[PDB]
C-alpha cells in the first residue's frame, strides 16, 4: 500500500554532547545507601550523539534513543537483519490504543510510514505478513522528552524507558535521571539494523551507541539511583 | 567433655571452650506467584465442531500455563495413549509451542494414530513420526457427531498416489487414475474419487461411532520454553528457623516482618558482600526480612575438680529462648555475653576470679 516517496526529507545529521544521560538500573536488586561498582554496557559520558532534525541505522550492541517530541509524532520501530519476509523480523507499534509488539516475517516497502487522514486512520507500513512467531499487546507508553534503551541479549529483548518534562529548546538537558526497566521479551532475533516510524499528515531525535565499561552508582535510602561516575573518562574518575 | 578436651583426669579452676551450639531448621516452605494465565485448552477440547481427518485442525500453543492434571483425571476421555512422555510428569517438564491436531474419525481406526503405525487414514490423512513426543486423547462422540438419518458431513481420504509424510496435511481433491488412461475429470474406468464420506449412525455399534481424537505434540527448540505446569506453592510461616525457596531464590534462615520500601520493580535486597537481607513474596507482595539461625560456642565454668564437682554452662552470644540433658538445669540468667545455666545471680559485688565478660564474672561459694 506504500510506494517510493519522492519527497526525500532531509534530517541534518548533526552531532551533539551526550553529557551524563543514559543510565539505567542494571538488575532487579534493592540496595540502600551503598556505592556499587558494576561493569556492563553503558553510554560513555560526554560523547558524540547523532541528532536528526527515515534513514537506516545500525543496531550494533544496544541503542540509546531519545526524542523531545511534542504531539507524539513518533510511532514505532522495526528490527531485524534485512527487514523482509525472507528473514524473521520484529515490529513495535504504539498507536492511540494499546501498543502492539509483533514478531513475524513482515515485508516492508522502501519507505514505511503510517500517515493520517483528517477519520484519523491509515496504516501502510508493510506489504505482506506470511509467517508469524510471536505476538503481544500492552498498555500505551505515552515540553516533554522520552528516552528509551534497547538491548538484545540471550534471546531477551530489554526495553528501559523514562519520560520527563522539558523546558530547554534544542540540546539535551544537563541533568541526571536513572532509567527504570520497562519490558522484557523472550524472543530471539539476530538484530543488526533498525528503523523508525513517523506520523505524517495527509522531527528531531537523538541516537547513541553503547559500549562495555565500568561505572560506579550511588543509591539513596529508598533504593533509587541518584548519581553515577564513569571509571575511564578522567584521571580523577 | 571438659576432661576429654583437656586430655587430663584432673581439671583446674577456670572457664574452658568446647563444642559449638547451633540451631537446626525445622521444615521447608515454597512460594510462587499467583497461578494465572491458565492455558486455553477448552477451546480445542470442547469446541462445537471439529475438522475432517484429511483437513485436521492444527493449533499452536505458547505463553500459557497448562493444567494437564484435569485432563489426566478426566474420565470422559477413553484414549489417553502415549509412551514418549510419562503422563503424570507433564507438569514437571516444560516446553514451548505445543501443537494440537484435532479431528473426528471412526472408532475402529483410532489405533491408526500411533508412531510407526499404518492403516487407511494413518498413511493418507495424518501420519505420525516414529520419534513422536506427544500424547493422543480420544473419546466417543456418537451422541454429538452422528445423525439419526446418518452423519454424512465427515469425509476421509481413501485413494492417493503415494503415502503421507509425518506431520503433513494434504487437502487436495483430485481425480485418481487407477489404470493407463487419463480420467480428464470423469468418473470412468479406473477413476475413483479420493474422498469418501463417513456413515455415522446412532445405531452403529462400537467401532463405527464417531470418535473425537486430538494429539498434543511437545517441542523444545533453542528458544526459551514457556508452556508447563502451575508450580504449586506451600503456605507461609514466620519466626522459625526454616529454609525457603522464594521464587527460585533458596536459603535457610528465619523470617520476620519488615518496614523497607522496595521500589515497585525489585524483588529482594542485600547490604554488602552479596548477602540477601529482604525478599518479597510473589503472592502477598510484601517485604520480609531474613536473619541466619543462631549459633555460637559453648563454655564450661568450673571451680576445679579438686574442690567441687558441679559446673556451669555458658552459651555465648545466644538469646535465652532457644536454650535446648541440661535443657532446664537450674535458674537461667541472661547477660550481654549470652545465657548462663547453673549459676545464681546476686546483688553483691566482689573481686573477679573467673572472668565471664561484659563486666560480670562468677565464683564458687554453690
Ligand atoms: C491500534 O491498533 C490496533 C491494532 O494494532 C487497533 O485494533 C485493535 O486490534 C486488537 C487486536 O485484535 C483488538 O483486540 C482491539 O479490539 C482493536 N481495537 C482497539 C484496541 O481499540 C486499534 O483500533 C488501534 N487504535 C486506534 C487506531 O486508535
Ligand atoms: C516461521 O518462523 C519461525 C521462527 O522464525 C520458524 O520456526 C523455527 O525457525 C528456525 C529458524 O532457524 C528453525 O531452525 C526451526 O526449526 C523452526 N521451528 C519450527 C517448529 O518451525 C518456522 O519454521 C517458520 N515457518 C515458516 C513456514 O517459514
Ligand atoms: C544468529 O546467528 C548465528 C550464526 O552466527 C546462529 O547460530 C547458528 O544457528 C544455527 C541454527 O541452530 C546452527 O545450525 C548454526 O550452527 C549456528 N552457527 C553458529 C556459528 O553458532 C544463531 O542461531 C542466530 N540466532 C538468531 C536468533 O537468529
Ligand atoms: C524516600 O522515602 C522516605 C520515606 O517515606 C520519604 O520521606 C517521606 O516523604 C514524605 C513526602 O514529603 C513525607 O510526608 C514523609 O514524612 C517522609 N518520611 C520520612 C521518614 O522522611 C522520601 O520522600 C523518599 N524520597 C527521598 C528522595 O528521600
Ligand atoms: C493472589 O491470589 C489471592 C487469592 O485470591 C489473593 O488473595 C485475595 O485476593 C482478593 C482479590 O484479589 C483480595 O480481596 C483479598 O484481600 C486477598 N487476600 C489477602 C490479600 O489476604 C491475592 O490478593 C492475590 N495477589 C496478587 C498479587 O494477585
Ligand atoms: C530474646 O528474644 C526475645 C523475643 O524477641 C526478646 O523479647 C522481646 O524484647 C523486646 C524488647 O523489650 C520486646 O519489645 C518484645 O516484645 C519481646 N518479645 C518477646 C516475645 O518477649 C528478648 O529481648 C531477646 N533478648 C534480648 C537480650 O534482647
Ligand atoms: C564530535 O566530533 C567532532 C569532530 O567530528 C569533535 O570536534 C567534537 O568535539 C566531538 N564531540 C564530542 C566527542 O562530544
Ligand atoms: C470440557 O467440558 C467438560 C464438562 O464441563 C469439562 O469437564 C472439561 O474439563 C472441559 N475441557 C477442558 C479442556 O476444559
Ligand atoms: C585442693 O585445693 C586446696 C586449696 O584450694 C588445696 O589445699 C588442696 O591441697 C587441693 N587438693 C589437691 C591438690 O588434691
Ligand atoms: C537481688 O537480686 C535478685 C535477682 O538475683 C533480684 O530479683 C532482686 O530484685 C535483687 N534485690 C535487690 C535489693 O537488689
Amino acid at each position: 500500500q506504500c510506494v517510493n516517496l519522492t519527497t526525500r526529507t532531509q534530517l541534518p545529521p548533526a552531532y551533539t554532547n551526550s553529557f551524563t544521560r543514559g543510565v539505567y538500573y542494571p538488575d532487579k536488586v534493592f540496595r540502600s545507601s551503598v556505592l556499587h561498582s558494576t561493569q556492563d554496557l553503558f553510554l560513555p559520558f560526554f560523547s558524540n550523539v547523532t541528532w536528526f532534525h527515515n534513514p537506516v541505522l545500525p543496531f550494533n550492541d544496544g541503542v540509546y534513543f531519545a526524542s523531545t517530541e511534542k504531539s507524539n509524532i513518533i510511532r514505532g520501530w522495526i528490527f531485524g537483519t534485512t527487514l523482509d519476509s525472507k528473514t524473521q523480523s520484529l515490529l513495535i507499534v504504539n498507536n492511540a490504543t494499546n501498543v502492539v509488539i509483533k514478531v513475524c516475517e513482515f515485508q516492508f516497502c522502501n519507505d514505511p510510514f503510517l500517515d493520517v487522514y483528517y477519520m484519523k486512520s491509515e496504516f501502510r507500513v508493510y506489504s505482506s505478513a506470511n509467517n508469524c512467531t510471536f505476538e503481544y499487546v500492552s498498555q500505551p507508553f505515552l515540553k516533554n522528552l522520552r528516552e528509551f534503551v534497547f538491548k538484545n541479549i540471550d534471546g531477551y529483548f530489554k526495553i528501559y524507558s523514562k519520560h520527563t518534562p522539558i523546558n530547554l529548546v534544542r540540546d539535551l538537558p544537563q541533568g541526571f535521571s536513572a532509567l527504570e526497566p520497562l519490558v522484557d521479551l523472550p524472543i530471539g532475533i539476530n538484530i543488526t539494523r533498525f528503523q523508525t516510524l513517523l506520523a505524517l499528515h495527509r522531527a528531531a531525535y537523538y541516537v547513541g551507541y553503547l559500549q562495555p565499561r565500568t561505572f560506579l552508582l550511588k543509591y539513596n535510602e529508598n533504593g533509587t539511583i541518584t548519581d553515577a561516575v564513569d571509571c575511564a573518562l578522567d584521571p580523577l574518575s | 567433655e571438659t576432661k576429654c578436651t583437656l586430655k587430663s583426669f584432673t581439671v583446674e579452676k577456670g572457664i574452658y571452650q568446647t563444642s559449638n551450639f547451633r540451631v537446626q531448621p525445622t521444615e521447608s516452605i515454597v512460594r510462587f506467584p499467583n497461578i494465572t494465565n491458565l492455558c486455553p485448552f477448552g477451546e480445542v477440547f470442547n469446541a462445537t465442531r471439529f475438522a475432517s481427518v484429511y483437513a485436521w485442525n492444527r493449533k499452536r500453543i505458547s505463553n500459557c500455563v497448562a493444567d494437564y492434571s484435569v485432563l489426566y483425571n478426566s474420565a470422559s476421555f477413553s484414549t489417553f495413549k502415549c509412551y514418549g512422555v510419562s503422563p503424570t510428569k507433564l507438569n514437571d517438564l516444560c516446553f514451548t509451542n505445543v501443537y494440537a491436531d484435532s479431528f473426528v474419525i471412526r472408532g475402529d481406526e483410532v489405533r491408526q494414530i500411533a508412531p510407526g503405525q499404518t492403516g487407511k487414514i494413518a498413511d493418507y490423512n495424518y501420519k505420525l513420526p516414529d520419534d513422536f513426543t506427544g500424547c493422543v486423547i480420544a473419546w466417543n462422540s456418537n451422541n454429538l457427531d452422528s445423525k439419526v438419518g446418518g452423519n454424512y458431513n465427515y469425509r476421509y481420504r481413501l485413494f492417493r498416489k503415494s503415502n503421507l509424510k509425518p506431520f503433513e496435511r494434504d487437502i487436495s481433491t483430485e481425480i485418481y487414475q487407477a489404470g493407463s488412461t487419463p480420467c480428464n475429470g470423469v468418473q470412468g474406468f479406473n477413476c475413483y474419487f479420493p474422498l469418501q464420506s463417513y456413515g455415522f449412525q446412532p445405531t452403529n455399534g462400537v467401532g463405527y461411532q464417531p470418535y473425537r481424537v486430538v494429539v498434543l505434540s511437545f517441542e523444545l527448540l533453542h528458544a526459551p520454553a514457556t508452556v508447563c505446569g502451575p508450580k504449586k506453592s506451600t503456605n507461609l510461616v514466620k519466626n522459625k528457623c526454616v529454609n525457603f525457596n522464594f521464587n527460585g531464590l533458596t536459603g535457610t534462615g528465619v523470617l520476620t516482618e519488615s518496614n523497607k520500601k522496595f521500589l515497585p520493580f525489585q524483588q529482594f535486597g542485600r547490604d554488602i558482600a552479596d548477602t540477601t537481607d529482604a525478599v518479597r513474596d510473589p503472592q502477598t507482595l510484601e517485604i520480609l526480612d531474613i536473619t541466619p539461625c543462631s549459633f555460637g560456642g559453648v563454655s564450661v565454668i568450673t571451680p576445679g575438680t579438686n574442690t567441687s564437682n558441679q559446673v556451669a554452662v555458658l552459651y555465648q552470644g545466644v538469646n535465652c529462648t532457644e536454650v535446648p540433658v541440661y535443657s532446664t538445669g537450674s535458674n537461667v540468667f541472661q547477660t550481654r555475653a549470652g545465657c548462663l545455666i547453673g549459676a545464681e545471680h546476686v546483688n553483691n559485688s566482689y573481686e573477679c576470679d573467673i572472668p565471664i565478660g561484659a563486666g560480670i564474672c562468677a565464683s564458687y561459694q554453690s
